[PDB]
DNA sequence: GATCCCTCTAGATAT
DNA sequence: ATATCTAGAGGGATC
C-alpha cells in the first residue's frame, strides 16, 4: 500500500561473546552492530523518517518490556527515528561504551529466543499504525543460541513459524565468529529468506553490514501516480493508464516557522479584508483585473478558469510518428512515464502491451495530447515506447512502458543570432580528437551527488547531534584539474599552437 | 529593439469573392491581422504598427498627387497599437469594390515607413503584404521599388489565400485552395512576387511567401520582427590550461504570460481596498498571536525539530567559486539516455563574438566529438550564487553554423527507485496474434509522416514543434472580446485553433477500419 | 527481490556515487 | 477530510 | 539587469 510504513527491529544479543573480539584493530561485534544502528538511523531520518525503527537486546540481566519476560530489555518501542535516539545509542558506542552498557544493562545471562520473538511480536502489535513491512534484523554471532538445551530450541522454531505465518520478516545479521558462523545448524528454519543461498561457515561476518554502514543520503519518496488519466484511441477505445515522475529534481526540504522561545512549530493563516471596515473579503465580492496601459479588462476568476480550457483531463491519440523525427535538443521539460492501471478500464494492460510491443518492433512513438488536469491547456507529447531493461542481476534498471516526452511549442524556441561558420583543419580536429580520447570515461546517471543537498544534510546531522565540526561533503562535480593535467601533457601545449595565435589568451 | 511594421492589407472587391465551403480570403487576411496586432498590443511591445489599406471606395495617401495611386489609403499611421486599432480591424473596416495595383501598395507603404520615422529610432523596418494577387499591375517601377528596399533595410513578407506548394479546414494541416484555381492574373503576380523575393535576400525568400490558413498555425509574422536573446559569456575549460571563450544561448525555453492577474474590489474596480495579509498562530490552542520578530526559522529532522537561523543557514550554505563552464570527461553519446534530461531549458553554446580563434578552436571540439561520437559532461553554474549543475554538452552541426547543445543531467538524488511488473514476462497481458496484427495495422494507418519517393527523406505530415502555443492566442481573443463588449460571456474557442491542434483528415479518415477491429478485438470494460 | 535495498524495502539500493574515474 | 507532492503563479532579490 | 532562487495558494491520490 501507500500509506503503509516501514517497520524495523534490531535485535541485539548482548551474550558475553559478542564483547569479545579477535584482534585489537578489529571492532568487537557489540559496537560494530551499534553502528550498523547509527547507520541505518541517520540513513532513515534523511530518508523515510515517516517510518518506524525499535532497538531491542536479549540476554541482559535487567528487563524491560510489557510482558516482564526475564533477560529482555526493549531500549526503544516503534516510533520514528530522532537525534535523541540517535545519541542515546551512541552513549554504548565504541570503547567505554560498551563498558557502559555492561554497567547498566546485564550482560552473559541465559535467554531464550520464543520469548524474544514473542516481545518483538507485541512491540510490532502494539502501534496502531499501517505497515507493509514487519521486519527483524537479528545481531547475533553465536550459531546454535540453545544448542544444549533441545525444548527451548523447539519452541523457538515454532515461535518463528508462528511470526512468519502472521507476516514478520526475519532477518541474519550474523558478526564475526572465530570458528564460523556455520549458518543452517538452527538459524535455517527460521529466517525468512527462501534458502541459505551460502551454505558456508562464513569466517568473516560482512555479509551484508557493508552495506549498513553504506551511508547514501536521498529523500526516496514513496511511488504514487502524478495522474490516472485515461488515453483515447478516438472517442470509444480509452485504456486507463497512470503517470509517474521517474526523475525529478530533489529540493531541499523547506524551512519550518517556530516560536522563538518555545520551539514550537507555528501554524499560517492568510486574510483578506477591506481597508474600509475589516470585514473579511469572502472569494465572491472580488474580480481579476488587468490594465492594458489605459483600458481595464476585468473578468471572473470563473472567467479567468474558463479562458484555459481546451479538453478534457487525459492523452488524446494523434498518431504515431517515427522516433528518428524527435530531435534530441528539442528537449522542453522533463519527461515522464505513462504504464497501464487495470483497476479503472479493465482490459487496458493488453492494448497496452500490444501497442508497445508494435511502437517498439517499427520504432515509432505514439504523438498525443496531454492536458494533465482540467482547467490546463494541452500540450503535444510522444509517448516513445520503453523496453524493460534488465542487467547481468537482472533487476529492473529501466521499467516497461511509455515515455512521455514534451514537444515545445513554435513560441517555446527562440530566434539566435546569425554566426559565420569557421570549420577547422583536420590536423587542428585530430589534435582534439587526441585530447578527447585522453579523457574519456564511462558516465551512469548515479555518478555524482547535488553538492548542495549533501553540504544541507551534513549541516544538519552536525546540527541536531551536536557534533564538533560537520564533515565536509566531497564535491564530485568539481573537475579533477591535477589528474587531466597529467593525463594530457604537451597535447593542450600543441593544440593551443595549432589553434590560437601567439597573441591571444 | 524598436521595430516599425506595416501592414498592406488588400480589401477591394476580388479579396471579398468566397467559393462555397472556403472562407472568403478577406476574412482569411483580417484573422492573421487580427492575431498579430493582439500579440503586438496584449503582449505590450514597444513596436511601431501601421496599416495601409488598398483598393478601397475612397483615396487618403501623401502619394495621391492626383490620377495616380488611387484606391489606396493609409488607415492607421506609425504608432503604437491600441484598442483602438483592434476595434478598426474587427468592425469598422470593411471590403470595398474598387482595385489597385499592389506595387502601389508597396510605394506607399515604402513611403509611409520612409517619411514617418525621422527622428524615432527603428532597428527594423518590416512590411507584411496580405493580397490575392488577382488584380491587374504595372511592372514600371519595380527596379526602383527593389533599390528602395535593399537601400533602405526593408524586408518584405508575402501573404496569399493559396501556399506556394478533402474539404478545406481554415487553420488546419493539408491542402490549401486548389493549385488549379490560380488564375493568369493571379500566375503573372505570383512569379512577380517570387522575382522580388529572390532579388530581396535569395534562393530563401521563398520561405517568405506563406498562405493565410498556414500563417495562423505559425508564428511566420513575429519572425523578423521578433527580439533576440542575450548571450552569457563564460569560457569553456579543459583543465587548468585550455579555455575557450564561449557566449551560450537559450535555446528552448518554456514561455508563459508575463502580465499577472491583479485582484481588486467587485464593488469599485480598484486594488488598493484589497491587500492580503499573514497571520501566525501557535499550533496549539487558543491561537495565540506571535510577530514576525518573534520567530525563528528551524528545519525538520526526524522527529525532532532544530533551529536553524538564516544568517547560520547562509554562512553554513554551500559556498561556489562563481560561474563556470568546466568539461569533467568525455563520454559515449549512447551513454547518456534521452530520457535522464533535467532542468527546464536547453543551451546553445557558441564561441565568443566575433572571435577567430575561439571559433576555430570550438569547431575542434565539436567535430572531434562528432567523428568519435562522443559527449562531453560539464558543471554548469551560471552565477556566484547558482546552484552548480553537471550536464550533457553534445555537438550539433548543421549546413551553416555548429555549436554545443547543453541539457542538465540528474544528481543521483533526482532518481526515483520504484520498480514495475514486467509486461512482457506476464501471462494474464499477452496479446494474441490477431490482436497484434490489427494494431500494427493501426499503426500503419495512423503514420504522422510520409515517406518520401525518389529520396530517403521523410516528411513530417504533423509538425507540432512549428504550431503556436493555443493558449496564448485564446486568451488575447478572450481579453480583446471582453474589452469591446464588456457585456457578453466569452466567446467559443475559434474553429482554426481546432484545426491547427487536430492532425490531418487524412490520418483520420485512414484509421477508421483499423480502430474498429481494435475495438471489437480488445474487449475494455470501466471498473464500477 | 533482486536490487532490492535493505534500508528501504520497495526501492533499489542506491549505489555510491563515485565521480570520474578515468580509463 | 488530511497530508504530501507537484506544477503553477506570484514575488523578492543578488550578480 | 534579466534570471535564479526562493517563497506561497491548488488539484488529485490515498486513505
Amino acid at each position: 500500500k501507500y500509506s503503509g510504513r516501514d517497520s524495523l527491529i534490531f535485535l541485539v544479543d548482548a551474550s558475553k561473546a559478542m564483547f569479545e573480539s579477535q584482534s585489537e584493530d578489529e571492532l568487537t561485534p557489540f559496537d560494530m552492530s551499534i553502528q550498523c544502528i547509527q547507520s541505518v538511523y541517520i540513513s532513515k531520518i534523511i530518508s523515510s523518517d515517516r517510518d518506524l525503527l525499535a532497538v531491542v537486546f536479549y540476554g541482559t540481566e535487567k528487563d524491560k518490556n510489557s510482558v516482564n519476560f526475564k533477560n529482555i530489555y526493549v531500549l526503544q518501542e516503534l516510533d520514528n527515528p530522532g537525534a535523541k535516539r540517535i545519541l542515546e545509542l551512541d552513549q554504548f558506542k565504541g570503547q567505554q561504551g560498551q563498558k557502559r552498557f555492561q554497567d547498566m544493562m546485564g550482560h552473559g545471562s541465559d535467554y531464550s529466543l520464543s520469548e524474544v520473538l514473542w516481545v518483538c511480536a507485541n512491540l510490532f502489535s502494539d502501534v496502531q499504525f499501517k505497515m507493509s513491512h514487519k521486519r527483524i534484523m537479528l545481531f547475533t554471532n553465536e550459531d546454535n543460541p540453545h544448542g544444549n538445551d533441545s525444548a527451548k530450541a523447539s519452541r523457538a522454531r515454532t515461535k518463528a513459524g508462528d511470526l512468519r505465518d502472521t507476516g514478520i520478516f526475519l532477518d541474519l545479521m550474523h558478526l564475526k565468529k572465530p570458528g564460523g558462523f556455520d549458518i543452517s545448524l538452527f538459524y535455517r528454519d527460521i529466517i525468512s529468506i527462501a534458502e541459505d543461498e551460502d551454505l558456508r561457515v562464513h569466517f568473516e561476518e560482512s555479509s551484508k553490514l557493508e552495506d549498513l554502514l553504506r551511508k547514501v543520503r536521498a529523500k526516496e519518496t514513496r511511488k504514487r501516480a502524478l495522474s490516472r488519466l485515461k488515453l483515447k484511441l478516438n472517442k470509444d477505445i480509452v485504456i486507463s493508464v497512470g503517470i509517474y515522475n521517474l526523475v525529478q529534481k530533489a529540493l531541499k526540504p523547506p524551512p519550518i516557522k517556530l516560536y522563538r522561545e518555545t520551539n514550537e512549530p507555528v501554524k499560517t493563516k492568510t486574510r483578506t479584508f477591506n481597508t474600509s471596515t475589516g470585514g473579511l473579503l469572502l472569494p465572491s465580492d472580488t474580480k481579476r483585473s488587468q490594465i492594458y496601459g489605459s483600458r481595464q479588462i476585468i473578468l471572473e476568476k470563473e472567467e479567468t478558469e474558463e479562458l484555459k480550457r481546451f479538453d478534457d483531463p487525459g492523452l488524446m491519440l494523434m498518431g504515431f510518428k517515427p522516433l528518428v523525427l524527435l530531435k534530441k535538443h528539442h528537449y522542453l521539460r522533463p519527461s515522464l512515464f505513462v504504464y497501464p492501471e487495470e483497476s479503472l478500464v479493465i482490459g487496458s494492460s493488453t492494448l497496452f502491451s500490444a501497442l508497445l510491443i508494435k511502437c517498439l518492433e517499427k520504432e515509432v512513438a505514439a504523438l498525443c495530447r496531454y492536458t494533465p488536469r482540467r482547467n490546463i491547456p494541452p500540450y503535444f507529447v510522444a509517448l516513445v515506447p520503453q523496453e524493460e531493461e534488465l542487467d547481468d542481476q537482472k533487476i529492473q534498471v529501466t521499467p516497461p512502458g511509455f515515455q512521455l516526452v514534451f514537444l515545445p511549442f513554435a513560441d517555446d524556441k527562440r530566434k539566435m543570432p546569425f554566426t559565420e561558420k569557421i570549420m577547422a583543419t583536420p590536423e587542428q580536429v585530430g589534435k582534439m580528437k587526441a585530447i578527447v580520447e585522453k579523457l574519456r570515461f564511462t558516465y551512469r546517471s548515479d555518478s555524482f551527488e547535488n553538492p548542495v543537498l549533501q553540504q544541507h544534510f551534513r549541516n544538519l546531522e552536525a546540527l541536531a547531534l551536536d557534533l564538533m565540526e560537520p564533515e565536509q561533503a566531497v564535491d564530485l562535480t568539481l573537475p579533477k584539474v591535477e589528474a587531466m593535467n597529467k593525463r594530457l601533457g604537451s597535447l593542450v601545449d600543441e593544440f593551443k599552437e595549432l589553434v590560437y595565435p601567439p597573441d591571444y589568451n | 529593439n524598436k521595430a516599425a511594421v506595416v501592414l498592406c492589407m488588400d480589401v477591394g472587391f476580388t479579396m471579398s469573392n468566397s467559393i462555397p465551403g472556403i472562407e472568403s480570403p478577406f476574412e482569411q487576411a483580417k484573422k492573421v491581422i487580427t492575431m498579430f496586432v493582439q500579440r503586438q498590443v496584449f503582449a505590450e511591445n514597444k513596436d511601431e504598427i501601421a496599416l495601409v489599406l488598398f483598393g478601397t471606395d475612397g483615396t487618403d495617401n501623401p502619394l495621391s498627387g492626383g490620377d495616380q495611386y488611387q484606391n489606396i489609403t493609409v488607415h492607421r499611421h506609425l504608432m503604437l497599437p491600441d484598442f483602438d486599432l483592434l476595434e478598426d480591424i474587427e468592425s469598422k473596416i470593411q471590403p470595398g469594390s474598387q482595385q489597385a495595383d499592389f506595387l502601389d501598395a508597396l510605394i506607399v507603404s515604402m513611403d509611409v515607413i520612409q517619411h514617418e520615422t525621422i527622428g524615432k529610432k527603428f532597428e527594423k523596418r518590416h512590411i507584411e503584404i496580405f493580397t490575392d494577387l488577382s488584380s491587374r499591375f504595372s511592372k514600371s517601377q519595380l527596379d526602383i521599388i527593389i533599390h528602395s528596399l535593399k537601400k533602405c533595410d526593408i524586408s518584405l513578407q508575402f501573404f496569399l489565400p493559396f501556399s506556394l506548394g478533402g474539404p478545406f479546414r481554415l487553420g488546419g494541416h493539408g491542402p490549401s485552395f486548389p493549385l488549379k484555381g490560380i488564375t493568369e492574373q493571379q500566375k503573372e503576380g505570383l512569379e512577380i512576387v517570387k522575382m522580388v523575393m529572390i532579388s530581396l535576400e535569395g534562393e530563401d525568400g521563398l520561405d517568405e511567401i506563406y498562405s493565410f490558413s498556414e500563417s495562423l498555425r505559425k508564428l511566420c509574422v513575429f519572425k523578423k520582427i521578433e527580439r533576440h536573446s542575450i548571450h552569457w559569456p563564460c569560457r569553456l575549460t579543459i583543465g587548468s590550461n585550455l579555455s575557450i571563450r564561449i557566449a551560450a544561448y537559450k535555446s528552448i525555453l518554456q514561455e508563459r504570460v508575463k502580465k499577472t492577474w491583479t485582484v481588486v474590489d467587485a464593488k469599485t474596480l480598484k486594488k488598493e481596498d484589497i491587500q492580503k495579509e499573514t497571520v501566525y498562530c501557535l499550533n496549539d490552542d487558543d491561537e495565540t498571536e506571535v510577530l514576525k520578530e518573534d520567530i525563528i526559522q528551524g528545519f525538520r529532522y526526524g522527529s525532532d525539530i532544530v533551529p536553524f537561523s538564516k544568517v547560520d543557514e547562509e554562512q553554513m550554505k554551500y559556498k561556489s567559486e562563481g560561474k563556470c563552464f568546466s568539461v569533467l570527461g568525455f563520454c559515449k553519446s549512447s551513454q547518456v539516455q534521452r530520457r535522464f534530461f533535467m532542468g527546464n531549458q536547453v543551451l546553445k553554446v557558441f564561441a565568443a563574438r566575433d572571435d577567430e580563434a575561439a571559433a576555430v578552436a570550438l569547431s575542434s571540439l565539436i567535430h572531434a566529438l562528432d567523428d568519435l561520437d562522443m559527449v562531453a559532461i560539464v558543471r554548469y553554474a551560471y552565477d556566484k550564487r547558482a546552484n552548480p549543475q553537471v550536464g550533457v554538452a553534445f555537438p550539433h552541426i548543421k549546413h551553416n553554423y555548429e555549436c554545443l547543445v547543453y541539457v542538465q543531467l540528474p544528481f543521483m538524488e533526482d532518481l526515483r527507485q520504484y520498480m514495475f511488473s514486467s509486461l512482457k514476462n506476464s501471462k494474464k497481458y499477452a496479446p494474441t496474434e490477431a490482436q497484434l496484427n490489427a494494431v500494427d495495422a493501426l499503426i500503419d494507418s495512423m503514420s504522422l509522416a510520409k515517406k518520401d519517393e525518389k529520396t530517403d527523406t521523410l516528411e513530417d505530415l504533423f509538425p507540432t514543434t512549428k504550431i503556436p502555443n493555443p493558449r496564448f492566442q485564446r486568451l488575447f481573443q478572450c481579453l480583446l472580446h471582453r474589452a469591446l463588449h464588456p457585456r457578453e460571456p466569452l466567446p467559443p474557442i475559434q474553429q482554426h485553433i481546432w484545426n491547427m491542434l487536430n492532425p490531418p483528415a487524412e490520418v483520420t479518415t485512414k484509421s477508421q477500419i483499423p480502430l474498429s477491429k481494435i475495438k471489437t478485438l480488445f474487449p475494455l470494460i470501466e471498473a464500477k | 527481490c533482486p536490487g532490492e535495498s535493505l534500508i528501504n524495502p520497495g526501492f533499489k539500493s542506491r549505489k555510491p556515487a563515485g565521480g570520474v574515474d578515468f580509463d
